[PDB]
DNA sequence: GTGGTGTGTGGGTGTGTGTGT
DNA sequence: ACACACACACCCACACACCAC
């Protein structure tokens, strides 16, 4: 529900210098950008999110003993996303340099800091309730560090001390996310932070159950995915159901199944406040919203009743009625039963989609064995193009529905199945009545001639990567979230009177990023048409020539 | 528009021995609580009953007896009425007064067809007649009344034939030569029509039209997103189709409940008002008070104050910042859209992952009110290439001009329409489905679940075999297979309104031959929420409103729809073993 | 001699549910 | 001890048909 990030950052002498794989980035540059972007785009999906940033070690004159934080662990807020942005335009422009403004230099190998006061401070930042915001349900740290080998590593019992520091901040629910940078020139020997940062040694029995956690994967990640790392590790996994999934209930073949969501649908408004201001006091609304009829008068709430309308006939089904009557076709709680396996092509299409699809992972804290069925059932159905057909209902107070259940192919990261709702025979539409159906049924030689010029204009426009949902932001939500951002840090707005005709296809360029795509397309035409290469010249006439065609039936009468 | 059916059912000894007279009762009730949930105001229901022993009528004609007038709206308190009135009318004069002599039922239409001349007359609403008979052949009809009748009348006859008994010789006369009398007149068995209504009734929704503008590809964004004319009807370089978009699948709400007030009436009815949806808006104001206790006193305590909402503004959250913006400001907040399918490029169905269509699916077709024949070949073409290429289209999509912008697919996609000649016509269009934006992704890191490890990624040995459980878990998804079971063709999927489109609202077993063994695929079931709950209404009616029952016995499930909704079976198979190695005892 | 009903259909908006640790 | 996202009621418009004050 609500959670936390500790961006901790680790100075050294070439987390400053630039890289050329980075295109003049530096590391640190790399860092502060990502944490930027992260901000603005938690700001719009998920606010209500804890986000701190410190750096070490720092002899910045503002430290506590070498821990510079650049912003609390407070949640998000347009000041301190002001105060990253400044920052990054000095940089930038040049006024101030990131030696500059840690007030670092290269005097030889600066003092390091101690990891056991970082791990202390680090429990106690989390530890610490600051009376702002409530406390954070998820706890994560996410340790940017260059120097895979400290003080400490060379050590034995200071190893033993630190380790004993990530058990005590593992126990209270503080999980790392490593962010070890490693270049092509240097790689980062992760073993020290994979002996540090994992539970140690501990044995139970000679066979007995282990535990499950072995702590934060310490393998290191390269420069160039630094921001790949960030912005990919904003938001944790939310649970949209979790149900049985009941494979042959005559001989009790029932598992557990979690449900999440993949793909939201985010609107602009929808996160906002009613506010009542008197004078100069503004307070907050509520919108009850009680259903009394004016003729009676009396005591409406917890005192009516539902009756189903069939005509002028009110319908008042007891509850002991209602509930023999639902469970004909239901079960009282969420549930999934699989009704029947069938052929890939046969249930999975791209025109039949009613609904969002649901990503769906094993249970195994309910219904023992549920991993390793599952994973045996994700090797049968992913071995075959096949899926699951399930009847049930993802949520109690839901109505039951077909789904269809497919194997999450090998292409992408996560494992898992995909729930995809079938849409009923109601749900299912009617194709319109068209005014007309002379297309091409006796003009066969000019319809060829037509579908060989959209062809052929197909042909070249083929996206290469594919749809990216990463490349368009929703117009709206930007644009909304923009003059809250312009309005809140008082920055004067734009579209004035004297506008340019190069002025506006600009605006519009920056405001949409689907527009982007579209003058892309345009000017792709019109530099078709000046080429004087055979080859390149020819998307031009293509179109022309489909221009033809549509003015050959457009204007003839 | 306005139609009227009449209903003639039969009351003779052969009816009511092999209980023919009991199932036109059933259907009679049916089809009147179906016509009553509508209470549509321009549908007329009239019933008379024929061969009937003794009768009381104004126009001392015997063995015609008009039950039920002509009646409009149909109400389910009336429809109960007249249906209880029906079986006191049968019960009265059931076997004790059985008639001598047999009766010339046909003659009884000509009366009826008088009414139906005297309720309307000059109006042109639909007429027709329904008829509940057992034998076909040993009814006696006129021939110079058959001139007359069809003279007279203008309404269609349908005959409903109550019996069960056929040799293998077929013939037929007498009906059969006024049902080619009369223009669409036909015969049915009570068979079909009693099998039509305990089938699930699917609803049939008129396509509205939910954009018209341009699909184009090239546009200059300079001409297309203007305050202007903003197409590209203005063009010389880019490719422009007039298009049109409708439903294509909508995610169906359940039979609705009405929340209402019971009234303590003096007539013991049990009759429930509808309450009424008032919106208020209170704001709690703090109250300081210094009580001596113990406790802090910090429970729920504030004085609540309605205030209406002219005074309550939207204060918009912006990370933990709650501000309310300006009139100004809040005009700007909204974005400046202009509507069209703005074309990007064209990607296989298979780069294309089916987890990102996002949205309940949308025809979009030629615009043949506004466009001309050049829109229909353009679109077609482009939908025939899509569709050999099989591609899908990703596009810029915004349907009204202050409107959300959208990301869509555009799926080639063909609907079979029979059309008047003998040849089929594949009708093209394209199928649009959202995708999501950058703010839509959630897609985070599972763990693994073949090959699983720890959190820091050290593998975990499941186990310790692999080929029992993986050999026990493909045994166990071959036994419950359903690929046995056809699936229907790409084409027939979208059914065009028009062919669902019939002549009267009357429940008929169904015009066209190809509707035969609809229900064979698993994926295509009925609305199983809305058709449990309809028939339980329906029983409910039945049981305690007119049959006068003393508990609500409820209905078990049909078969039919029982079937699709319960575990299917290919082979058998056995996977007894979790529960074998697990062991049951009471512990 | 051309505007009023009436319905159907889609879209909008509080509310009471619902994830666990 | 707490944020999203359904299903659930009722409430608002527009299009198109019929029919005429």
């Amino acid at each position: 529900i609500h959670e936390g990030i500790l961006f901790c950052i680790e100075l050294s002498e070439t987390m400053f210098k630039e890289s050329s794989d980075l295109e003049y980035k530096s590391p640190l540059l790399e860092i502060l950008e990502s944490l930027d972007e992260l901000m603005s785009q938690l700001v719009i999906t998920r606010p209500g999110t804890a986000i701190g940033c410190y750096f070490y070690y720092c002899n910045r004159e503002d430290a506590k003993e070498g821990i510079y934080e650049l912003f609390p662990l407070r949640d998000i807020n347009a000041t301190f996303m002001k105060k990253l942005n400044d920052l990054l335009e000095d940089l930038s422009s040049g006024r101030i340099s990131l030696y500059d403004y840690f007030m670092f230099q290269q005097t030889g190998s600066e003092k390091q800091v101690r990891l056991s006061v970082l791990f202390t401070f680090m429990l106690d930042t989390f530890l610490e309730e600051i009376p702002g915001q409530k406390q954070l349900s998820n706890k994560r740290v996410f340790l940017f560090t260059d120097i895979d080998k400290p003080q400490e590593a060379q050590d034995i019992d200071e190893r033993a001390r630190l380790r004993r520091l990530t058990i005590d901040l593992f126990d209270n629910k503080v999980n790392f996310a490593t962010f070890f940078i490693g270049y092509a020139d240097k790689p980062f020997d992760n073993e020290f932070y994979s002996d540090i940062l994992q539970l140690g040694s501990h044995t139970n029995e000679n066979t007995g159950l282990d535990s499950e956690f072995d702590g934060p994967s310490t393998k290191p990640i390269d420069a160039k995915y630094i921001k790949s790392r960030i912005l990919r590790k904003k938001e944790v996994k939310r649970i949209m159901f979790q149900c049985p999934l009941i494979l042959d209930e005559k001989t009790n073949f029932i598992v557990g199944v979690k449900g999440y969501t993949m793909y939201t649908h985010e609107k602009a408004g929808v996160r906002y406040k009613l506010v009542y201001e008197h004078e100069d006091i503004r307070q907050e609304a509520y919108s009850k919203r009680k259903f009394l009829n004016p003729i009676t008068g009396e005591d409406v709430t917890g005192k009516t009743v539902k009756v189903y309308p069939y005509g002028d006939l009110d319908i008042n089904l007891s509850d002991s009625q209602d509930q023999i009557v639902m469970e004909a076709y239901t079960q009282k709680d969420a549930f999934l039963k699989i009704i029947g396996f069938r052929s890939s092509s046969k249930s999975i299409h791209y025109f039949n989609n009613i609904d969002k699809s649901s990503f769906i992972v094993p249970d195994e804290a309910k219904y023992e064995g549920s991993i390793r069925t599952l994973a045996s059932l994700l090797k049968i159905l992913r071995k075959k193009d096949k899926i699951a057909i399930l009847w049930g209902k993802l949520k109690s107070n839901s109505h039951p529905s077909l789904y269809t259940l497919s194997p999450s192919s090998v292409k992408d990261y996560n494992e898992g199945f995909y729930l995809y709702r079938v849409p009923f025979l109601d749900e299912i539409r009617k194709f319109p009545s068209l005014l007309s159906y002379d297309d091409g049924s006796e003009h066969k030689l000019d319809y060829d001639n037509m579908k060989k010029v959209t062809q052929s204009i197909m042909g070249y426009f083929n996206l290469r990567d594919g749809y990216n949902p990463s490349d368009f932001k929703n117009p709206l939500l930007q644009k909304h979230y923009k003059v809250l951002h312009d309005y809140l840090l008082q920055i004067e707005t734009t579209f004035d009177e004297n506008e340019t005709p190069n002025t506006k296809k600009d605006r519009m360029m920056r405001e949409d990023d689907s527009l982007r795509k579209l003058y892309y397309i345009r000017n792709k035409i019109l530099e078709s048409e000046k080429s004087e290469d055979p080859i390149i010249q020819r998307l031009n006439k293509y179109v022309k020539i489909w221009n033809m065609f549509y003015k050959k039936f457009n204007d003839d009468n | 528009s306005s139609e009227s059916t009449t209903f003639i059912v039969d009351v003779s000894p052969s009816m009511m021995k092999n209980n023919n007279v009991s199932k036109s009762m059933a259907y009679l009730e049916y089809t009147l609580l179906n016509k009553s949930k509508k209470s549509r105001k321009t549908d007329w229901i009239s019933c008379y009953l024929a061969n009937c022993p003794v009768s009381e009528n104004s126009q001392e004609i015997p063995n015609v007896f008009q039950i039920q007038s002509f009646l409009a709206p149909v109400t389910t308190t009336a429809t109960i009425g007249f249906i209880k009135r029906l079986k006191q009318y049968c019960d009265q004069h059931s076997h004790d007064s059985s008639n001598e002599g047999l009766q010339s039922m046909i003659q009884c239409l000509l009366v009826v067809s008088l009414d139906i001349k005297q309720q309307f007359q000059a109006r042109k609403i639909l007429k027709q007649i329904v008829v509940f008979t057992d034998n076909l052949d040993d009814l006696d009809i006129t021939d110079e009344e058959i001139d007359l009748l069809t003279e007279e009348l203008s309404t269609r006859i349908i005959l409903i034939d109550c019996g069960k008994d056929t040799q293998e010789e077929r013939k037929k006369s007498n009906w059969l030569k006024l049902v080619e009398a009369i223009p669409n007149s036909r015969i049915y068995n009570m068979n079909e029509l009693l099998v039509e209504i305990t089938s699930p009734a699917t609803s049939v929704v008129k396509p509205v039209r939910v954009f018209s503008g341009e699909l184009r590809l090239g546009a200059d964004i300079l001409s297309t997103q203007t305050s202007n004319p903003s197409g590209s009807m203005q063009d010389e370089n880019c490719l422009c189709i007039k298009v049109e978009a409708f439903p294509a699948t909508k995610a169906v709400s359940g039979l609705n409940r009405k929340t209402a007030v019971e009234v303590e009436d003096s007539q013991k009815k049990e009759r429930y008002v509808g309450v009424k949806s008032i919106i208020e808006y209170e704001i709690h104001n703090e109250g300081n008070k210094k009580n001596v206790s113990e406790d802090d006193q910090s429970g729920s305590s504030y004085i609540p104050v309605t205030i209406s909402k002219d005074s309550v503004t939207k204060a918009y959250r912006y990370g933990a910042d709650y501000v309310v913006l300006p009139s100004v400001l809040v005009d700007q907040t909204v974005y400046e859209s202009f509507p069209g399918l703005d074309l990007r490029g064209f990607l296989n169905r298979e780069a294309l992952p089916r987890y990102f269509l996002t949205s309940e699916s949308s025809f979009i077709t030629a615009d043949t009110r506004l466009g001309c024949q050049s829109d229909l070949m353009a679109f077609s073409a482009l939908v025939d290439v899509m569709l050999e290429n099989r591609k899908i289209a990703v596009a810029r999509y915004v349907s009204k001009k202050d409107s959300e912008v959208n990301m869509c697919a555009l799926c080639p996609v063909l609907i079979e329409h029979s059309n008047i000649n003998s040849e089929k016509k594949f009708v093209k269009s394209l199928t649009l489905c959202r995708l999501p934006f950058a703010e839509d992704e959630r897609v985070t890191d599972f763990p693994k679940l073949l090959d699983r490890t720890t959190t820091s990624g050290v593998p975990l040995k499941k186990e310790t075999d692999g080929h029992q459980i993986d050999e026990l878990m493909e045994q166990f998804v071959d036994s419950m297979d359903t690929d046995e079971l056809p699936e229907i063709p790409l084409g027939n999927y979208y059914q065009p309104i028009g062919e669902v489109t019939t002549d009267t609202t009357l429940p008929l077993p169904s015009l066209n031959k190809d509707q035969e063994e609809n229900k064979k695929d698993p994926l295509r079931i009925p609305t199983v929420f809305v058709y449990r709950q309809q028939q339980v209404l329906l029983e409910w009616i039945h049981q305690l409103m007119i049959n006068d029952s003393r508990e609500f016995e409820i209905p078990e499930l049909p078969d039919s729809l029982k079937n699709k909704i319960s575990p299917y079976t290919h082979k058998k198979f056995d996977s007894t073993k979790l529960v074998e190695v697990l062991g049951i005892k009471k512990v």
